[PDB]
Order: structure tokens, then C-alpha cells, then sequence
């Protein structure tokens, strides 16, 4: 009834992807052959969303794998759930340049081929999400370019990109600010809903509240495409109080230049206090309004909070979850606006997680993100031809709005 | 040692997932590898068992899976072979069956279930569902593997929680029944315990009424030589037989509070 | 031959009434089949026989999204409901007023309005409406807003009877809801007759202190509105002392056309343990109604003044008990009436007790009563709603979504001078001579 | 048709009336669990139709665990289950806690419960409020608790059952500063306060009872027979039937002069009445006898003002009439000039019960008594000595001052009870 057409860009972007299509195939019981595998019928009342029946009860994922080289490529392709996938949906081929004038510029065609006959065979589509990063080559070059070309063939449909963000120490490449700078100009314009995503933030979730020594990279995948999945599950699972992309869009964008999400994931606790942790609604609320838990290299407490929601998974009641926001309203009353009343928003799914009693994703919109935006402002003003002085016009803009509305 | 993922949905030690990622990949490739040959070379999933169990004890082992994937063009190795095995072999008994062979190594759906597979025992009575709701079409059962149960682990709230297909009052009735009415009433009371009757017979009453007899005169019970007299006084002369013939029938009226005299007055009543 | 339709509209419309609909099966003893068992007049108002036996209610099942009708459609309650009066859409509202009503709500409401008009035609005599919606959704807001004005048109003085969701005062599930709330009742003003009015927040206080719920749930709260509108019609349904009829509490409720906007209150509403101790009498539950506690709606009633009431009884009641109680509370000076109203109050007296719902909190009882209360004490309550309104409206937010789809700006400021006028019109009322 | 409210407060009087409620269900013949196996009940019980009693009682208190030992005892059955009203964090013996900052909070709880028990009521007679002085919250809740009566009730009668703070025996500090702040506002919001002590009832466990190690629980068995005699002149029939407002006019000369003392007779054990006999002419004789007051305080010091004289069981008028006209032809028990009749005589059928395990005896009549001397000027002026040493140093005001009153009401209170004081010596004096 409502389908979200996947596109993943980027090598960072295939592999968050990758992780993703685990996570929901194993919530959805599919087998990686593509047979349906589980008890619950309510795993099949909804699978149009994601995923294409195939002749024989076979089902492929409605996502598109877009990269200028094959090594991803073959690196999804052998990964753990790499041939569900459509073998035509695999379209191959460090600088935005290349990514978007010289060598992106010919493949789009094929890409856009393949996107517009995944569309055309959808019943009655809702949206599109893209995965990638801001500060690759490939991953910002072509990412803006489908953006553009998508928010041109499709006005009104709604869009979510998840973007990785840039890191001041964690930060391997030169051209990252020149990157970022590039990239923000075109994902100010023609997006819906952006999702920001910090590495830095990442690791120090990994070694803080879950205590890991060795965090891998598919460790850190995993922790994104929870909160992907959780951010969606109100389109394919029954609810108490149901939320789609929309009805999250209309709430939460006060104004069309202000749609740079921080994400959450709220259950998260390690092996050795498991069992001395008790999990219900105030200490979920306390998980997810705790400042570490934040996804991104920006602390809430520097600024205020314009709009922030809440969706849950499992079995619970919703007075408590009324009294928790508005308790927690009150008590941080100064961290939220004042011209905006009720800051808050509950969406409650009536379907957990695989192997938890109950979950919770957060998702704020806060001039925070104020300070990650200067902070690649000053990067790239010392590292630096009239496209460059209005990308950094345009971030200045954006941050004197964020100012201006904050103050 | 664990990763995140089994922190965050808090799965046991015995089945931690990480370092087996490259294992799952191949266990994976080598599946579709294998029911995409059985879908080109048998028409049949019938004679594509009876092909794959070469000795035909209607079991298929570790050796004839080894020669089975010889010929369809897999070099594998043993340890890989094995855990193949026990992911094919859910039931833990040593051996792959018709059921998960069908499920795991064939396509179970493209190929139609048809009256000589129905006759050809390999399967049993409940291997046997309908393709899809309202379709004379038959197919087989899916077996289902032990981390895919989630029948208790997803449940609606609000419909399964409403779904009802359709202890003593508690309160203070208008009129107490359930109270013995006092011998004398004091002025102070006023709960009506039913003896206050209809505005009818305060109106306009019976000769009862008028002459002081009530309803609990008409229900006390009273003794045999007082109901005699009473009937003798009346003038209804009865025999002594049919006297005792009347109170067994006044005493089988009610057993309770027998013999009353509204029970004697129905009981001639209905004699008469 | 009293025969009454209902309608349920938007998320908390339909599952009020998966619960409303379970009380009027158990009460008539229908099985969720469609039967009777095999081993009557009193069931035709929301239920037509059919000719092999099955009986089928009268309601209309609308919703832009299909995710909530579908869990009826496969739900226990599948074998009951007409499959044509199910009807569904696609990619909801998005709590938006310009989604319900200008852009997807125009693709519903041609086969909204066959639905009716097929159910009209079976009805030897039709009394009223009742639709099922809340304020704050936008499909709740937005399809209910142009639907009256097709059935009114259609259907000239019938009466229309809402039960809808008020927004609460401090808890709240979205944030444009001050902004869906005044487009909503710019509309309902000229085209319903009388608009009952509930919350979330007053609800989940009287599961705390009465029933001793700590956890409430919208299963516990949707029950207990379910036997506010099985006690509203209940004297269309069975026999009683004084009848009320749909009409006959609609012309005693609204002295002016413009203040049609009563609260309803419930009586009592006790848990298992506690109803043992308690007596429960007829003068003890008319007064568990006027406490400010137990009021359904979050307002303080001391500060306003009631202009009319209507008492609705049920069980074993006995007429003299009512007026002696109702004499009580005129001479009591917390309950301030209106000089111009010196006779408000109208009881009505129905022979059925209330029926408890198997695996429920609420306890039985002999007798229950429904308040229906009109008062001036709500103008305070929507002071709060245009206080919301306007800080939000100062910096013109939430509104590039609205003016999106084709609804104009100059709405918003004719809507919000409609409301500085009805807030004036109980200044003018209350004030007395 | 006459019934009364009973509110217990503090712990003193919680758990008092926890002792209370055993003697009155076993008057009835009711089971702990509330329902009988004539409308004598009717004073304290209200019927449910199942065939329940319910109290005429709300227990309430700012301490969870003195009111969780009735939710979780054998007396669970009984009471409502919100009649039982629980704070936390009590007063900790803080008059300023109990009445401006902790007792504000749950009073309109608390007066929800009296309307809605007075609504069922068809004829109120009176009130029954337990407390003591020395506490916080029997005491700066009580203040609140009958001023508030007065103007929602206005001319219901109300007694007040204190324990007064004894002389010699104390358990608290500060326990001069809460009773003489207590008065100063029940002095205008009641109508009559009967005080017990507990040094007097610990000697008269002694020396009578024979019990050479009384407890609190064998305290209030004593208590509750008091308050036990003076309303069964409700509930049963009797020869002479007193009413509570009866002896509230009967007792009261002055409408400062309204703290009697209440004293029985006779509490002897078992094994030493099977030897003793007990006549009309001799229980009175004991009641006016000075070791067997109920206030440990002089009563030859003093003079009388007026006497009620309860008597129960079997005793007939005229011995009676030899018994009050003996008293006042003797000497040193001195009646003021002024007032030449003092006596009330009630007399009543039924005789007192006794509870399992209780140390008194089964006796064929008892008398209570209730006198108004002039002996307490002194217990008075003892207490604003006791007031006046620890406030000549302003020592624990600074804990009284932090949760709202100010320094001026201690001393506000002070000439209060000075004034207190020299009325009766205004009245004492012949004339
Ligand atoms: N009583 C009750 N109210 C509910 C229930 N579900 C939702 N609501 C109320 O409905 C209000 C908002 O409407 P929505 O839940 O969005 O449903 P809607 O009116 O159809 O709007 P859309 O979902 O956007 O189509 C919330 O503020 C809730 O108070 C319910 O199950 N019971
Ligand atoms: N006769 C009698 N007196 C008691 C009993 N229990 C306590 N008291 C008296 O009560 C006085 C102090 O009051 P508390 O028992 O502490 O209760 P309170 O008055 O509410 O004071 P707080 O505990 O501070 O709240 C003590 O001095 C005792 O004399 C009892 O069981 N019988
Ligand atoms: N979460 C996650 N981030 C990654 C991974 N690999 C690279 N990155 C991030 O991606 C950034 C570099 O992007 P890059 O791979 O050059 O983008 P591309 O050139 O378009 O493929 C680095 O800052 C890394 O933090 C991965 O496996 N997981
Ligand atoms: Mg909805
Ligand atoms: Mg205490």
C-alpha cells in the first residue's frame, strides 16, 4: 500500500545498508535464500513495503546498489546476506568532482533507468531513502546528483537520506571539509528529512555504555540500522498510536530549512549489568534522554531543543509515557522553546524487537547541530571556485537561522 | 567476543554471531546454488529425492549430501559440509527428511504438489496445507527453524486484548427481601421490606386486609393439629387419608417453609 | 422502528468503537458469529436481521490509512461487520487538517456518502447521528469537517451527535493539535446540533484513584467511554419509567444555537474490592457526579455555572429517591445555577442495570447514572486552547505543510476571530441581571 | 437513629482505636471479618446488603507503617479501603510540620471522608477524635482538623480523648512546647477533652491490676472501656439514658472551664473480685478515692466543680440515692458554694463485656466517672514552668520557625494559659 524505494550509495553507505537488510529480513523471518520463516502473521500482513514477491513465494529487496567500484560491490555480494538482492539492481562503474561532473555523470542514466522502473511497478509509492556519507568522494558527488534528479521526476513524495557525518578526530581524509561543504549546499535544498550519523559518536556509545574493546566496523553498522529500522517500523507493524513518514515530517519540520535530525537507539546495556537493570518506561526515557546516548559529536545541554519524538516498540501503557514527557517537559523546562508548547511527541508500536520485551528510538531536532556545522565551516575556511564562497554563504545562512530562531 | 548485536537483543552465549558471517555467506550460496539446480535439472521434487537418496532408505546422509554436491559441481569442504548438514537437520535425529529437504534444499513452492505425490509414507497427514486461503491448490508445511519463533514474542495489543465472545451483585436492593422483617416495626424505621403492598390493595382491599390477615399470615407454616382444626372450622370436611394426601402434596409444593397455608389452599385448589 | 446510525472516523473513532461495538453484543446477547443463540424489539436501533438470521450493526467504517481497519478485518469481529462498509484508503493524513479535507478526502466521501444513503433506506425511521473521531488527528479533524456539510445537506434536521476527543491541557501525543483543534470547530458550530466532549488526562486520573489502576491503558479508557454512549442510548433500546429520545434532550440542552457543548459524566465507577464496603444508594451516586474529582473533562466547574443537566439513570431506580436527591442539591452553595434557568435538570429512568464486561476493571452495580452537564465553566478551557493557538501563530510555524496542498492562509485568521466570538458569547451568557 | 464519627489520629490514637474496635465488634457479636453470624449497631456500623459492617472510622495518619500493620492484620476485612489515609514522612513531633507545611496536603482528603460518612447519616450527634498532646501530628494536625469543623459543622458536638502529658514520665523534648500550643487553638474550637495520663495508669495497673510490667497494649483495653460507657446510653436501653449533649451542657460551667477527668471503677483482675463483693454503694466510694485517678494530679488540693456518675450493669436508683447523699455530708471531699447539686447519675442494663486475653474481670456493674475539679489548676502551672526554663534560651524555636510559624506565637500562647490559669482562681475563690 505504501512502499520506500532503497538506495545505497558509497561504501560506507553499502555497508550500513547491508546491515540493514539483515536486521529487517531476520525481523521479517526471511531466510537469506528468500523463503518466509517464522510463526507470526503478521510478518507477511506487511511485506510490500521492502521487499518484491518473486515467482515460488521468493522475495528481493526494492533497493538499488549504485557504486563507481567493484570491489564493494563484491564485498556485499559475498557478504552474509548479499544474494537476496536483484543481480540487475548491482550498477558499478576519491574526489566530488568525479563523483559528480566527470565519471557520475554517465552512469546516472542506468541508475535512473532502473529507479524509475522500480517506481512505476510499485502500487502507490510514499518514499525514498538513500544511504552515504558526507565526506567521500562517491558518496557526496553521486548522492546529490539522484537527490536532485529524484526530488526533480518526484515533487511531492517524501525523502530520507542517512547521511555519516564528518568527525573532528576521528577524521581520515583531506578533502573532508571540501567534502561536507559541497555536499551541504544540495541536502539544504531538495531534502526532506536528513539524518545525521557521527563515528565519533559511535565509538564512544561503543566504549561508554556498552563497553567494548574491539569495536568492528559491522558493530557499528548495526547500531544505525536498529534506529533505521526503528524509525519505520510504524509503516509495516500495527500500532497503538500510528506514525508514518509524513505524519513524522509534518510535526516535526517547523520550517523547510530545518530538517537535520540527531537519532537514538534506547534500550542499549551491556552483559555484566543486564541482570541488575530493569527495563520498563521512566528508565527508557532516562536511556534516551540521556546526552551519551546521542548519535552525533553534539552535546544538548550547549542548546535548545525545538522538536523531539519518541517511538516505541512493544507492550506497554500510555499514561505512563504521557506522564514521562510531560514530567520530563517540566523538570528541563528551559531546554526546550518557549513560542513552540508541547515539544514533545509518543508514537507506541504494539510489536517489539528480535529478543528484547519492549524498545525505544529518539529523534530530535535541536539547534545543537549549530556547532557541528561551524565547526566544518572554520575547517574549510582555513583550508581555502564562486560555487565553494556560496556553499560557505549558504552554511553561514543556516546557522544565523539556527541563531536567530534560537535566540 | 559478542559484538552489539547480541547485546541489544540479549541473546544467549551458545548463540553469540560474531566471527561467523563468512560461514553464513557460504552456507547461503552453496543452498541457492543447490535449489537452482534442482529447479533446471528435476521437474519433479519427487524424483529429485529419490535422486538425491541413492541408497534409498528414504534418508539422505553426510556421504550421499557429499556425492550429491559432487555431481552438482561444489567442491566443499568437510567442515563446511557438516554445518550444511545441521542447518538442513532440524529435528537433531542424524538424518534429512522429505519435509526439510523440501524446504531447505528445493523450491517448495514453483513446483506444484500433484495426485501421484499425494499418493507416494514419505510425508504425513499434517505435512499437508492448502496453498493460500480459499484455493483448492495443496502444497507441504514449512518447517520452521528455532530462532524464527516469535509466536508468543509478537502479540496485538489492543484487538487480542479486546477479543471477548459473548461473582453475586454487590449493592443495596430498593426493597430488602433479604432481611427478616421484625416482630414490631420502631418509629424510626422506614426500609421497606416488601410487606408494604400495592396502592391497589390499600384502595381497595380483600377481606383478609380489612380483618387483619397478611401475607405472613397466609405464609407461616403452622402445625397438623392446627391445620385440621382450621380445615374443620372451615367446614371443607376431609377424610383423614386425603388430609395426609394434601399435606404430602403441600409438603412436595415446596420443601422449604412446607405446608403453608397458601400451599394447602393451592393444593385444594388444584384437587378441586 | 427507532433505528439510529453510527459513524467512526479516524484512529480514536474506530477503536473506541471495537470496544462500543462488543458492548451492545454482549448487552443483546449476539455472538461476534452474527446469531442469536438458539436457545425481541430491543436490538433494532443498532442491529438489522437479516433473512437466514444473522444480524448485521449499522455503522460505517472510514479511515485514510489502512492500518487500523484491517486489524478489525482481521480481528475476531470479522464475521459481524458488512464487508462494504469497511472502507480504507491509503498514506493516511498526517495530522494534517489540508490532507483530510482538500486533497485525499475528496477521493472517499463519493463512496461515504452511497454508504449512507443505502442504510438510510432501510431505516422505517432514522433519529440521529453519531460520529466518532478526535480533535487533534488530522483525519479526525480534516474528513469530519467536510462531512457534515454533505450530510446536512442531504439530511436536513436530523439530529448529529459527536463524542470526540478533547485535547488535554498538559499531556499531548502531537504538536499541531492547537492548530487542528480550531479548524475543526470553526465547522461544527452551523452544521452539528450537540457535540459531547471528553480527555485523555481526566480519564487516566479516575483509573488511578477509583478503580486503582496504575497503568492505564486505551483498551481500560476506550471501555469506559463505551458505556457512556451504551448509557446515552439506552433508552431507545429498552423499556423505562421516563424515556428519553434523541430529540426531546436535544431541544433541553441548548438554550442557544451557539452553546451546544456539554460534558458527560459517569457514576459510579468503582473496583471489585471496594464496591463490598460500599453502599451504593440512589441519593449517594447522583451526588458522586458533582464532585470536582469526577469530572470526565479537565475543567473546574466551581468557577463557572451549570445551565442545564441531564440525568440519565439505569437500573433499579425508583423516581421518588431522584427528586428528593435533586432538591438536596439545589440548597447546597458549591453548585451555582444560572438565574434564568430556575428548572434545569431532567432525569430519565430505564428498567435495564448495566452490564459488566467479562475480564474487566469496572465492577456491576443495580444502578448507574450518566451526567450530561452544560455549564460556562469550558470558556476557560478554551482560553487555553487559543493561548496555544496564538504562540504558535506568531512566527507563521507549522504552516508552509498547510498551505501545501491547496488551503489558504486567511483561514487560519477567520477561524481564530470565530472563536474570540464564541468565548465572548459565555461572557455574555453567564453574565446575569 | 443517633450515630457518631469517630477520627483517629497520631499514632496514641490510632492505636487506641485499634484497641477500640475489638471491644465494640464483640458488643455486636460481628466477626473481625464484618459479618454477623435490633438496631444497636447503628450507632457505629452502617449495612451493606451482602450482610457486611462497615466503621464509622477513619483512621488516618502521616506514618505508612502504624497504618500498613491494619491493612495487613486480621482487622483487614473490616474498615474500607480508603478510609485509611496514609502520609509520609510524618512530623517528627514538629507542631509546625503537622500544620503548615505537611498537614495542608491531605486536609482535603481527610474532610472528604467526614462529608461523605455524614451524608449517609440521618442524625448526627457528635464527634469522637482521639489524639495526644505531645506529638507533632497529634497535635498540629488535630488543630487544623477541629478548626475547620467548627465552621463546615456549626453546633455538632465534638470530644476530644487526649493523652495528657504526664509529670514525672515523658518519652519527648519538646513535648512542653507542642501542648501549650495545642490549647491555644482548641480552646475555641470544641466542646468538651477528656485527658488520660500515663504515669497514673501505670500505677493503677499496679497496685490493682497486679501487673507489674504494664504495656501500651494493656493501656488502651482501660481506655476503650471508658469511652466504651459513655456512649451505651445510644445504643442500649437503660434506666437513665444519657445523651452527648447532655452531659455536654452538664459539664461545663464556663466556656473555658471544659477539661474533665474520667476515671473507672472497678479495674481489679479476676483472682482477687471472686473474694471481694462489689455493691452500688461501694464502686463510688472508689471513684473518688485519690489513688484510683485517672490524671496523676491531687484531688484534695482542688475543689469540685461537678461530677457525672455512669453506672452500668445491675444497680438499681435507690442505692444509689444512699451512695451520692453519703459523699456529701463528708468533709475534705469539698463541693464549690456555688454550685450545691454536682451529681448526674446514668444508669444502664447491659453490663461491660470482656475481650479474650484481657486482664479484667467479669464484674456484675461498673461506674464511670466523669469529675470537674480545680485540681488541675496546679498541673498547669507546672507546665508553664516546664515551658517557660527552655524558651528563657530560645532553644529548639529555630527547628519550629524553618517550616513556617513565626517567634511571636510562642509567646502569644503564653499569656493564653496565664489567662488560663488565674480563671480558676477566679473562680475558686468562695464568694
Ligand atoms: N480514547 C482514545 N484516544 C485515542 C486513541 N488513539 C488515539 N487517540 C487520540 O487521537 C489523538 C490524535 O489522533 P490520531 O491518533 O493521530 O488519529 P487520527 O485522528 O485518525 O489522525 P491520523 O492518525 O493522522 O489519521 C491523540 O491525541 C489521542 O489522544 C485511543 O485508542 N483511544
Ligand atoms: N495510652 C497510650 N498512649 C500512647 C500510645 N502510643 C503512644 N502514646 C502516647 O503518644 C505520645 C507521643 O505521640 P506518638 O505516639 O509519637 O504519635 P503522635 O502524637 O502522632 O506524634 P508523632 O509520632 O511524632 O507523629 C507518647 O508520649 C505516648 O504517651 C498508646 O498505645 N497508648
Ligand atoms: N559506520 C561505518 N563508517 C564507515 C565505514 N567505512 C568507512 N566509514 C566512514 O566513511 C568515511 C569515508 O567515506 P568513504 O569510504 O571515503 O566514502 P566513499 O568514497 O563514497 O566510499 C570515513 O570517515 C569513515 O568514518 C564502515 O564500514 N562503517
Ligand atoms: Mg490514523
Ligand atoms: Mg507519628
Amino acid at each position: 500500500m505504501r512502499e520506500i524505494v532503497h538506495l545505497q550509495a558509497g561504501q560506507c553507505g553499502n555497508q550500513i545498508g547491508a546491515k540493514f537488510w539483515e536486521v529487517i529480513s531476520d525481523e521479517h523471518g526471511i531466510d537469506p535464500t528468500g523463503t518466509y520463516h517464522g510463526d507470526s502473521d503478521l510478518q507477511l500482513e506487511r511485506i510490500n513495503v521492502y521487499y518484491n514477491e518473486a515467482t515460488g513465494g521468493k522475495y528481493v529487496p526494492r533497493a538499488v546498489l549504485v557504486d563507481l567500484e567493484p570491489g564493494t560491490m563484491d564485498s556485499v555480494r559475498s557478504g552474509p546476506f548479499g544474494q537476496i538482492f536483484r543481480p540487475d539492481n548491482f550498477v558499478f562503474g576519491n574526489n566530488w568532482a568525479k563523483g559528480h561532473y566527470t565519471e557520475g555523470a554517465e552512469l546516472v542514466d542506468s541508475v535512473l533507468d532502473v529507479v524509475r522502473k522500480e517506481a512505476e511497478s510499485c502500487d502507490c509509492l510514499q518514499g525514498f531513502q538513500l544511504t552515504h556519507s558526507l565526506g567521500g568522494g562517491t558518496g557526496s558527488g553521486m548522492g546529490t546528483l539522484l537527490i536532485s534528479k529524484i526530488r526533480e521526476e518526484y515533487p511531492d513524495r517524501i525523502m530520507n537520506t542517512f547521511s555519516v557525518v564528518p568527525s573532528p578526530k576521528v577524521s581520515d581524509t583531506v578533502v573532508e571539509p571540501y567534502n561536507a561543504t559541497l555536499s551541504v549546499h544540495q541536502l539544504v535544498e531538495n531534502t526532506d528529512e536528513t539524518y545525521c550519523i557521527d563515528n565519533e559518536a559511535l565509538y564512544d556509545i561503543c566504549f561508554r555504555t556498552l563497553k567494548l574493546t574491539t569495536p568492528t566496523y559491522g558493530d557499528l553498522n548495526h547500531l544505525v540500522s536498529a534506529t533505521m529500522s526503528g524509525v519505520t517500523t510504524c509503516l509495516r507493524f500495527p500500532g497503538q498510536l500510528n506514525a508514518d513518514l509524513r505524519k513524522l515530517a509534518v510535526n516535526m519540520v517547523p520550517f523547510p530549512r530545518l530538517h537535520f535530525f540527531m537519532p537514538g537507539f534506547a534500550p542499549l546495556t551491556s552483559r555484566g549489568s543486564q541482570q541488575y537493570r530493569a527495563l520498563t518506561v521512566p528508565e527508557l526515557t532516562q536511556q534516551m534522554f540521556d546526552a551519551k546516548n546521542m548519535m552525533a559529536a553534539c552535546d544538548p545541554r550547549h542548546g535548545r531543543y525545538l522538536t523531539v519524538a519518541a517511538v516505541f516498540r512493544g507492550r506497554m501503557s500510555m499514561k505512563e509515557v504521557d506522564e514521562q514527557m510531560l514530567n520530563v517537559q517540566n523538570k528541563n523546562s528551559s531546554y526546550f522553546v518557549e513560542w513552540i508548547p508541547n515539544n514533545v511527541k509518543t508514537a507506541v508500536c504494539d510489536i517489539p524487537p528480535r529478543g528484547l520485551k519492549m524498545s525505544a528510538t529518539f529523534i530530535g531536532n535541536s539547534t545543537a547541530i549549530q556547532e557541528l556545522f561551524k565547526r566544518i565551516s572554520e575547517q574549510f575556511t582555513a583550508m581555502f571556485e564562486m560555487e565553494f564562497t556560496e556553499a560557505e554563504s549558504n552554511m553561514n545562512d543556516l546557522v544565523s537561522e539556527y541563531q536567530q530562531y534560537q535566540d | 567476543e559478542y559484538g552489539v548485536g547480541d547485546l541489544i537483543h540479549n541473546r544467549l552465549p551458545d548463540e553469540y554471531l560474531r566471527g561467523k558471517d563468512r560461514q553464513r555467506a557460504l552456507i547461503a550460496a552453496v543452498r541457492h546454488h543447490l535449489k537452482k539446480v534442482n529447479y533446471q535439472k528435476f521437474d519433479t521434487l519427487l524424483a529429485a529425492f529419490r535422486h538425491y537418496d541413492k541408497k534409498g532408505d528414504g534418508m539422505i546422509d553426510k556421504d550421499e549430501l557429499q556425492e550429491a554436491c559432487d555431481q552438482a559441481n561444489l567442491s566443499l569442504d568437510d567442515k563446511l559440509l557438516d554445518q550444511l548438514f545441521d542447518y538442513c537437520d532440524v529435528d537433531n535425529d542424524g538424518f534429512i527428511n522429505y519435509l526439510e529437504f523440501a524446504n531447505f534444499l528445493n523450491w517448495k513452492d514453483k513446483m506444484l504438489l500433484k495426485e501421484y505425490e499425494e499418493r507416494v509414507l514419505l510425508i504425513k497427514p499434517e505435512d499437508i496445507v492448502l496453498k493460500e486461503a480459499g484455493s483448492t491448490e495443496k502444497t507441504l508445511r514449512t518447517l520452521l527453524r528455532p530462532s524464527d519463533k516469535v509466536s508468543n514474542y509478537y502479540k496485538t495489543t489492543s484487538s487480542e486484548i479486546n477479543a471477548i465472545v459473548g461473582y453475586p451483585i454487590c449493592g443495596v436492593p430498593t426493597i430488602r427481601s433479604d432481611i427478616p422483617a421484625p416482630r414490631i416495626r420502631r418509629i424510626s424505621d422506614r426500609t421497606n421490606y416488601g410487606e408494604e403492598g400495592s396502592a391497589y390493595s390499600l384502595l381497595y382491599p380483600t377481606i383478609f386486609a380489612r380483618k387483619g390477615v397478611f401475607e405472613r399470615d397466609f405464609f407461616k407454616t403452622r402445625s397438623k393439629e392446627e391445620i385440621a382444626e382450621i380445615l374443620c372450622n372451615i367446614g371443607v370436611k376431609l377424610s383423614d387419608e386425603e388430609f395426609e394426601n394434601v399435606w404430602n402434596l403441600a409438603s412436595k409444593k415446596h420443601h422449604r417453609g412446607e405446608v403453608c397455608v397458601e400451599n394447602i389452599r393451592n393444593v385444594l385448589d388444584e384437587l378441586r | 422502528m427507532r433505528e439510529c446510525i453510527s459513524i467512526h472516523v479516524g484512529q480514536a473513532g474506530v477503536q473506541i468503537g471495537n470496544a462500543c461495538w462488543e458492548l451492545y453484543c454482549l448487552e443483546h446477547g449476539i455472538q461476534p458469529d452474527g446469531q442469536m443463540p438458539s436457545d425481541d424489539d430491543s436490538f433494532n436501533t443498532f442491529f438489522s436481521e437479516t433473512g437466514a438470521g444473522k444480524h448485521v450493526p449499522r455503522a460505517v467504517f472510514v479511515d485514510l490509512e489502512p492500518t487500523v481497519i484491517d486489524e478489525v478485518r482481521t480481528g475476531t469481529y470479522r464475521q459481524l461487520f458488512h464487508p462494504e462498509q469497511l472502507i480504507t484508503g491509503k498514506e493516511d493524513a498526517a495530522n494534517n487538517y489540508a490532507r483530510g479535507h482538500y486533497t485525499i478526502g475528496k477521493e472517499i466521501i463519493d463512496l461515504v456518502l452511497d454508504r449512507i444513503r443505502k442504510l438510510a433506506d432501510q431505516c422505517t425511521g432514522l433519529q440521529g447521528f453519531l460520529v466518532f473521531h478526535s480533535f487533534g488527528g488530522g483525519t479526525g479533524s480534516g474528513f469530519t469537517s467536510l462531512l457534515m456539510e454533505r450530510l446536512s445537506v442531504d439530511y436536513g434536521k436530523k439530529s448529529k451527535l459527536e463524542f470526540s476527543i478533547y485535547p488535554a491541557p498538559q499531556v499531548s501525543t502531537a504538536v499541531v493539535e492547537p492548530y487542528n483543534s480550531i479548524l475543526t470547530t470553526h465547522t461544527t458550530l452551523e452544521h452539528s446540533d450537540c457535540a459531547f466532549m471528553v480527555d485523555n488526562e481526566a480519564i487516566y486520573d479516575i483509573c488511578r484513584r477509583n478503580l486503582d489502576i496504575e497503568r492505564p491503558t486505551y483498551t481500560n479508557l476506550n471501555r469506559l467511554i463505551g458505556q457512556i454512549v451504551s448509557s446515552i442510548t439506552a433508552s431507545l433500546r429498552f423499556d423505562g419509567a421516563l424515556n428519553v429520545d434523541l430529540t426531546e434532550f436535544q431541544t433541553n440542552l441548548v438554550p442557544y444555537p451557539r452553546i451546544h457543548f456539554p460534558l458527560a459524566t459517569y457514576a459510579p465507577v468503582i473496583s471489585a474490592e471496594k464496591a463490598y464496603h460500599e453502599q451504593l444508594s440512589v441519593a449517594e451516586i447522583t451526588n458522586a457526579c458533582f464532585e470536582p474529582a469526577n469530572q470526565m473533562v479537565k475543567c473546574d466547574p466551581r468557577h463557572g455555572k451549570y445551565m442545564a443537566c441531564c440525568l440519565l439513570y439505569r437500573g433499579d431506580v425508583v423516581p421518588k429517591d431522584v427528586n428528593a436527591a435533586i432538591a438536596t442539591i439545589k440548597t447546597k452553595r458549591t453548585i451555582q445555577f444560572v438565574d434564568w434557568c430556575p428548572t434545569g435538570f431532567k432525569v430519565g429512568i430505564n428498567y435495564q442495570p448495566p452490564t459488566v464486561v467479562p475480564g474487566g476493571d469496572l465492577a456491576k452495580v443495580q444502578r448507574a447514572v450518566c451526567m450530561l452537564s452544560n455549564t460556562t465553566a469550558i470558556a476557560e478551557a478554551w482560553a487555553r486552547l487559543d493561548h496555544k493557538f496564538d504562540l504558535m501563530y506568531a512566527k507563521r510555524a507549522f504552516v508552509h505543510w498547510y498551505v501545501g496542498e491547496g488551503m489558504e492562509e486567511g483561514e487560519f485568521s477567520e477561524a481564530r476571530e470565530d472563536m474570540a466570538a464564541l468565548e465572548k458569547d459565555y461572557e455574555e451568557v453567564g453574565v446575569d441581571s
